[PDB]
């Protein structure tokens, strides 16, 4: 049968969704990540933990791709996140590359990806996703833009934020190194400065997952010839250049 | 129009016609024929032209998801077997005649698929109106194992033939070399053989030449405060 | 089981009241305020958020004002999250008004449309309903200006100016002793940010908690133009009103 | 409460339900333990036969999903059996619409996709089961992937399961260490079947049989199974070394 | 508390729900199987609650195939259902594929089967054994399916209230020959066990039945055991206890 | 298009063109028609290219299966699969299917599936367009359980009668061994068998 | 590119293999070349945008310097070569600017010189910088002063960082103040409260950020 399509998000007595808070929970259970806002790039950043020290963390991503020109990057629950990515991904490919065929602006698709979440809270047999995901993107109409989409199903945008069980001390950290105009380069630092002092385990290049959504880079696109068309902004960066990175703090 | 793949051992060349014809009326002097269902994966098309780009729309969505989830480089034989099976059950109701090629590390590959669902592997394939005639001049020039440069020309030339025996090609001749290990090189207009005949005389004429009944203005520029 | 599970939510109560829709009401006054005048020439709808942080931005944020269609638009008191959904609806139902009978949608049709949703969550389901209240300003050719309050339960009342969120009982009363109906929309421009500062959740209110929105009938014919202004027009307007 | 009878959050965000289903994969008493060799991938796993009325060469803890992808079990029988068969639909699947043989790396994706789902209802019980993949692959070389009944899947270089499984995952760590490889290095893979049951021995105090072992050997485009003679023959090579 | 449904789990690691279902079959009839060398030998207790009743006409001895016997114990109803399944399952594989299904093949289809319904809190487990086997061209094959979806190689196997005093006397057939035995002499053998978890049945009468499938006699299809055979397995029994 | 198998003494031979028309026009001339389900079970596609192609696939995801839970599928079980399938597109799909397979359970074995579909077990068996001019020299010359090398050149000279008549078979003879010795792929150039 | 990466080379060479003061020559013209780049005198000396040179420069300065010899010439570098890193006009001058601090303090100089290169570091960071940069370098200067066994030089200068940096407070960087801060108080000899400042550089890193050397000291 079919007897659960009830929804298992309630209100409690006390006002407030309870279900969606505890799913908030689960992000301060969960690892940290955040994103920096520069004016002339986005930088985003995450810790990788596994729990065996035989796992490899070279098929391990929790920094993912969207669209070339657009990143995610969680905080909370793996599992959850791994279906997720993939919803945004079929939602962004069957709504804007069927219909308006080119890759979408970044508002757009924060807004698309909402809804998802939104409608896990509506109906039986489904409770909502417990992660936070920062989306950076770039697009050439609104610019550089950093979102944050909850498990409520909204989004905000930030100019910097954190997520995961270390965001309360991380916005204050970003406070006071925080400024209107920033590089890319600086914007590096300064996040792999904040995501440091969210590690209580050792803090290396090849444990430590960066991508900017910074300079574009023609070559990873797969042809050349035309410039008028790019390849990805997207670019993560291999361990040996994270390693470099960790002297530049 | 016309299409030709060539396979060698190293890589393989796709190079297609600009001109596209509706019909006897030529729609276009300069359009883009080949077409992308995924970065690695080019094809270009003939026959009716709306169903070839429809179903490189299609299958491109469901390749490019595929790419995302293995991280890693698509195979050739993703798309070729997705495509066969989605036109075998219109059983050839939609028309397109794609020539599929693309590497991958598996090796080379260059793949014919039909209306009808059927697919063709060879070290060689052309397709389209043109076809025919692209095949003669290949034939004889072809060897095991050419290089790039010479597969280059050699393709070209096959268009160019095309163009001057067959009534659906015509305009520019554009090349795409994909190497094995390699980025794909889109080298557009690689051979441009024919231009527009210069006029002897410029035509203008001065104003209201044409009558004019009367005239408003029309604005879209926004909308308006006060 | 599967009514193992189930204490039976989206009943009535003994008073014959909604257990769902009670909790609702006491989870919007949690939000930030929202409020909705009316003018002789137009509709004012001013939002307070119900998130400012320390480095959030707000600059861009149109995250409570959302336009239905180019002359509706809504204000938002309650979850953003919940309230999605039916944003969106509410486009559809006003483009296919337009799309068959060639006609912007009446402002009574597209309200009434949304709270039957609501009414149905409970009807049927066994679904919670969104924990949502619009403010709606609209403009049709029937009844000119309208101006409308729906709640969760889905229930639609007309108002000449009326208030949402956090702080509904203080802010109501002021209105009702400071509105006049033959303001215009300058002074209730100014008028709904005196009744925001004394409902600001914060000690003080500031151009970049401010969603601050307008529909004007001084565009040109008569037409009604719509207005989200940009963060540094409200920061200009409020420091003319002399809040700032 | 009543969050930890059906998979709905705690106040704490923990999902209390999910959690028992690792809790039960030690009430069978089946170790597994598997490395990557040089050209090859091992898994050798206990086999319990607590009787004679139980016939051994059924007993088998080892199922093909693929031609080239082996699966050992962990746990409850019956869940065995169901999460294979699911597995295997799927593999079927992708040769038929993609062309080629399921990659190891998609296919323990998609069990963890399907173990979440079986924890977002709440009238569904997750497979208790804790899956290890072995495969060669032609793209990721030798791959050991394990998922797990909460839907959490990564890599592996090596990798051991069961009630004692902390012991053999000591041994493992400690030989990567020295070696400092992530895959034993040998040239036939019958010395690397006997390394690990080596390590086994040491980890679990105790000699293994013919019939207290069942082996599974990935060489590149094949998965099969020794026999149980195949397996004496490795014992006596631990008196060759 | 975990003792309401299929889908919760304790922290102990136990679903009692599904535990609790091997009682029914506990309560049940005793029936038996010898894995033979040639096949395949079955047989089965039928209390006698009364004589009114009909003797060998109240069967629990479903064939599933023209060469699969299967014999189950336990809530009677819900067992005749799980063998309703097991026949579509074989017309399918001989539509699909034109040759009969295997019996291993069939033993794998009934443990997905029976795994589906304590995965959901919409259906209703089983409460029976079920005994099943045959031949095949891998050879004889004997299984026995617990309500929980578990089944595994059987040298002997038996089920019901006396599958204790069964089980100790299969051990000691393994004594006398560690090679297997024939299924022709199985059957004699087979009556016997029965008669001693009889003894456990000692306040009631039984009515023995016997089926077979061996392919040394029956040419490899599953057959009933009856006249002058069954008589000689009854007298044997008799004069043994006696 | 021809295609044919013949069982011998070791085990079974498969023999196939390699052209493939389209009307007046060949689209290609080395396609390999030869094609592979099971390791050990080889069949041989004729007719249209697309309706025999596409029942190949599904065949080979119902054998994996099969492979993976049960054991090995027989040449017998394996011809069912394509049998039914035609049964079920009898009035679309025409399709000339020889399943032919090497086991160790039943020797050499060669069914054929017709356009309708129905599984007939022969120790030779012929379809397509081409090979049925070349029937009649394949009864009267046929000899049961030759020599490895007696299949090969009866293959190859019933192959070279049908280029001979038919013009939609052509390119090279293909021919595939199965037996307990290893799995032999063959091929004839065109001069090697008009020498004869 | 090649022109700055071959004079590099160049130098190293002549240093380890030929002479020592051979390498002394291409030393003066690598430290003017480094000026063109600074400058943008071709475009930074690789055309346009002053695309990878930017960074190279200043990091090819400094590897020259530590490489390298106890010099008067070294010396005499070092008090320009704070000027140095105003002239590119670049948001990068935090991170380098304290290595080449550094890499002076480690050469012998003696009292007076590494303590007036630190200072007039500071100069330039309270002129526009971040209040980042600034208490680094008194974190550098105060412990200078120790060094050279001035006690009442480097109280005076850690009182202001201290007390009044808890308006501008975020920072990991005032547990190496508190450590710094208990030496001193052991050797003026007062031990009453280089003890009490002790406990708290205790505390202040019992939350789990802190580098080995920190934990060392």
């Amino acid at each position: 049968t079919d007897r659960y399509s009830f929804s298992l998000t309630t209100f409690s007595p006390s006002g407030k969704l309870g279900q969606i808070d505890y799913a908030l929970t689960a992000v301060k259970q969960g690892v940290t990540s955040l994103g920096i806002k520069a004016t002339n790039g986005v930088v985003i950043a995450t810790e990788k933990k596994s729990s065996s020290p035989l796992a490899m963390s070279e098929t391990l991503s929790k920094v993912s791709l969207l669209t070339p020109d657009i990143g995610a990057v969680y905080s909370g629950m793996g599992p959850d996140y791994r279906v997720l990515v993939d919803k945004s991904r079929k939602v962004a490919h069957t709504s804007y590359k069927r219909i308006y065929g080119e890759y979408p602006p970044t508002k757009l698709l924060v807004s698309e990806v909402a809804k998802i979440m939104q409608e896990a809270t509506q109906s039986g047999g489904v409770r909502p996703f417990g992660v936070s995901l920062l989306i950076a993107g770039h697009d050439e109409f609104n610019g550089f833009s950093l979102y944050q989409v909850d498990p409520s199903g909204s989004y905000f945008p930030w100019k910097a934020t954190a997520i995961g069980k270390g965001s309360v001390a991380a916005k204050t950290f970003l406070e006071k190194r925080w400024n209107d105009e920033l590089e890319l380069e600086d914007a590096i630092h300064i996040a792999l400065l904040t995501l440091k002092e969210s590690v209580e385990g050792e803090f290396n290049g090849d444990t430590i997952e960066l991508a900017i959504i910074g300079d574009e880079n023609p070559d990873l696109l797969g042809y050349t010839g035309i410039p008028t068309d790019k390849g990805p902004r997207f670019r993560k960066l291999t361990s040996q250049e994270i390693n470099d990175r960790l002297e530049a703090l | 129009t016309t299409i030709v793949g060539v396979k060698f051992n190293n890589g393989v060349v796709i190079a297609a016609d600009t001109r596209s014809t509706q019909g006897p009326i030529v729609a276009d002097k300069n359009c883009a024929k080949l077409h992308r269902i995924s970065p690695k994966i080019w094809c270009a098309g003939a026959g009716t032209a709306a169903d070839t780009e429809a179903v490189t729309q299609l299958i491109g969505s469901n390749i490019e998801l595929h790419s995302l989830y293995t991280s890693r480089e698509p195979r050739v034989v993703s798309a070729l077997q997705m495509l066969k099976q989605h036109l075998f059950k219109y059983q050839g109701h939609i028309g397109a005649y794609l020539i599929v090629a693309g590497v991958d590390p598996t090796g080379s590959h260059l793949f014919s698929i039909h209306a009808h669902g059927s697919t063709d592997v060879g070290y060689y394939l052309s397709l389209g109106s043109g076809s025919l005639a692209a095949m003669a001049v290949l034939e004889s020039h072809w060897k095991q194992d050419l290089t790039k440069e010479e597969a280059i020309k050699l393709a070209s030339d096959a268009i160019q033939a095309g163009i001057w025996n067959d009534l659906g090609s015509g305009s520019n001749v554009d090349v795409c070399v994909m190497e094995i290990g390699k980025d794909a090189e889109y080298l557009r207009n690689y051979l441009t053989p024919n231009v527009r005949e210069e006029k002897q005389k410029s035509y203008k004429f001065p104003r209201g030449t044409t009558a004019v009944l009367k005239e408003s203005i029309v604005n879209i520029c926004d909308i308006q405060e006060e | 089981g599967s009514r193992r599970y189930d204490s039976r939510t989206t009943i009535f109560s003994p008073e014959g009241r909604l257990y769902q829709v009670e909790y609702a009401l006491e989870s919007i006054s949690h939000a930030g305020t929202a409020i909705g005048i009316m003018a002789s020439d137009g509709i004012v709808l001013a939002a307070e958020r119900k998130v400012t942080s320390t480095l959030l931005e707000q600059d861009t944020s149109t995250e409570k004002l959302y336009k239905l269609n180019d002359k509706i638009a809504v204000a938002v008191a309650g979850l953003t999250a919940d309230a999605e959904i039916l944003i969106n609806t509410a486009r559809i139902h006003a483009q296919n008004y337009l799309k068959t009978y060639n006609e912007d949608i009446p402002v009574e049709i597209l309200v009434r449309r949304l709270s039957d949703i609501k009414q149905g969550y409970t009807q049927h389901g066994g679904l919670r309903p969104f924990g949502v209240s619009f403010i709606y300003a609209g403009y049709d050719d029937r009844y000119g200006y309208q101006l409308y309050t729906s709640n969760p339960s889905g229930n639609y009342t007309g108002w000449k100016a009326i208030s949402v969120g956090a702080n509904t009982s203080a802010a109501q009363t002021l209105l009702q002793m400071d509105y006049k109906d033959d303001m215009k929309v300058d002074d209730a421009i100014e008028l709904a940010l005196k009744t925001l500062s004394k409902t600001t959740d914060s000690s003080a209110l500031t151009y970049d908690r401010l969603e601050f929105a307008t529909i004007r009938k001084g565009a040109n014919d008569g037409e009604v133009y719509q207005k989200i202004f940009k963060p540094q027009e409200i920061k200009d307007i409020l420091v003319k009103t002399g809040i700032t | 409460g009543y969050d930890r009878h059906i998979t709905i959050f705690s106040p704490e965000g923990r999902l209390y339900q999910v959690e028992y289903a690792f809790k039960a994969t030690n009430q069978t008493n089946i170790n597994s333990l598997a490395v990557r060799g040089k050209d090859c991938t091992v898994v050798i796993s206990q086999k319990k036969v607590p009787d004679k009325l139980l016939d051994p060469t059924t007993v088998s803890y080892i199922f093909c999903i693929s031609r080239t992808i082996g699966m050992v079990v962990n746990g409850p029988i019956p869940d065995a059996r169901n999460a294979a068969l699911r597995a295997k639909a799927e593999a079927a699947e992708f040769r038929y619409k993609y062309g080629y043989d399921m990659p190891c790396d998609v296919l323990a994706k998609r069990m963890a996709n399907l173990s979440q789902i079986y924890t977002q209802r709440a009238y569904m019980r997750p497979l208790g089961v804790i899956l290890t993949f072995v495969s060669v692959d032609e793209e990721l070389g030798p791959s050991i992937y394990k998922t797990d009944p909460a839907g959490y899947y990564v890599g592996y270089k090596a990798t051991a399961t069961g009630p004692k499984q902390q012991e053999i995952t000591t041994n493992l760590e400690n030989h990567f260490k020295k070696s400092k490889i992530d895959h034993i290095n040998e040239e036939s893979w019958e010395k690397v079947v006997e390394f690990a049951i080596t390590h086994m021995i040491d980890a679990l105090g105790t000699e293994f049989s013919k019939n207290d072992l069942e082996v599974g050997v990935a060489t590149k485009d094949k998965f099969f199974t020794l026999s149980a003679e195949n397996i004496e023959e490795r014992l006596v090579a631990i008196a060759e070394q | 508390g975990y003792d309401l449904s299929n889908s919760v789990f304790s922290p102990d690691g136990r679903n009692f729900q599904v535990e609790y279902a091997v009682k029914a079959v506990e309560n049940g009839t005793t029936s038996i199987g010898i894995k033979c060398n040639d096949g395949v030998v079955f047989a089965v207790e039928k209390l006698i609650t009364s004589k009114l009743l009909v003797p060998q006409k109240n069967v629990k001895i479903q064939v599933v195939d023209r060469h699969i016997g299967c014999v189950y114990s336990g809530l009677i109803p819900d067992g005749r259902h799980l063998v309703n399944r097991g026949r579509e399952e074989a017309a399918s594989f001989k539509k699909l594929y034109k040759t009969p299904i295997p019996i291993p093949a069939f033993a794998d289809r009934l443990g997905q089967y029976v795994q589906a319904h304590t995965l959901y809190n919409s259906v209703r487990p089983f409460g029976v054994s079920t005994i099943f086997g045959g031949v095949d061209k891998n050879g004889a094959h004997l299984y026995m399916l617990e309500p929980s979806g578990s089944y595994w190689g059987y040298k002997g196997a038996a089920t019901g209230k006396g599958r204790q005093s069964a089980k100790a006397e299969l051990e000691k057939l393994v004594d006398h020959h560690p090679e297997g035995l024939s299924a022709r002499e199985a059957v004699k053998q087979a009556a016997k066990i029965i008669y001693l978890a009889h003894e456990d049945n000692k306040e009631k009468d039984f009515e023995l039945e016997i089926s077979w499938c061996s392919l040394s006699e029956t040419n490899g299809l599953h057959k009933f055991v009856k006249g002058d055979l069954l008589q000689e397995a009854i007298d044997f029994a008799q004069k043994e206890i006696n | 298009t021809s295609i044919m198998a013949v069982t011998f003494k070791d085990g079974v031979i498969l023999g196939a063109d390699s052209r493939t028309t389209t009307g007046a026009y060949i689209a290609n001339r080395v396609t390999d028609k030869l094609t592979r389900v099971h390791d050990k079970i080889w069949c041989c596609r004729s007719g249209s290219a697309a309706d025999t192609q596409a029942i190949a696939d599904i065949v080979q995801y119902h054998l994996e299966l099969y492979t993976s839970q049960y054991g090995t599928p027989s040449t017998e079980t394996a011809a069912s699969v394509f049998k039914e399938l035609c049964y079920e597109n009898k009035d679309n799909l025409t399709a000339g299917i020889i399943v032919a397979g090497y086991d160790d359970k039943n020797k050499g074995e060669v069914y054929t599936i017709p356009l309708g579909g129905s599984v007939h077990k022969l120790p030779y068996a012929i379809a397509g367009s081409g090979s049925t001019f070349i029937y009649g020299y394949c009864d009267k010359n046929f000899r049961e359980n030759m020599s490895k090398e007696e299949t090969v050149d009866f293959i190859k000279h019933s192959l070279s009668q049908a280029i001979k008549w038919d013009g939609s078979s052509g390119g090279v003879i293909r021919m595939v061994v199965l037996t307990a010795a290893g799995v032999e792929r063959l091929i004839f150039y065109p001069d090697e068998y008009e020498q004869l | 590119m090649s022109l700055p990466g071959s004079k590099l080379e160049e130098a190293r060479r002549l240093v380890n293999e030929k002479q020592y003061n051979e390498a002394e020559q291409v030393y003066l013209s690598l430290l003017d070349k480094d000026s063109s780049q600074s400058s943008a005198a071709a475009g930074a000396s690789v055309d346009d945008k002053r695309r990878n040179e930017q960074e190279t420069s200043i990091l090819e300065l400094g590897q020259l310097y530590v490489t390298m010899g106890a010099k008067d010439k070294l010396r005499e570098f070092i008090p320009h070569s704070t000027e140095y890193m105003m002239q590119f006009a670049k948001s990068k001058t935090v991170k380098v600017l304290k290595t080449l601090i550094e890499k002076f303090e480690q050469v012998p100089d003696s009292l007076d010189d590494q303590i007036f290169v630190c200072e007039k570091s500071i100069e330039f960071a309270k002129r526009e910088k971040r209040v980042f940069l600034k208490h680094s370098l008194s974190i550098k200067l105060a412990t200078l002063h120790y060094q050279k066994k001035q006690y009442k030089d480097s109280l005076a200068l850690i009182n202001d960082l201290l007390r009044e940096f808890k308006k501008l407070d975020d920072k990991p960087s005032l547990v190496d103040v508190h450590l710094l801060e208990s030496k001193v108080y052991h050797k003026l000899r007062n031990l009453a409260k280089s003890k009490a400042s002790l406990t708290a550089a205790r505390t202040a890193a019992n939350s789990i950020y802190c580098p080995t050397q920190t934990v060392a000291e």
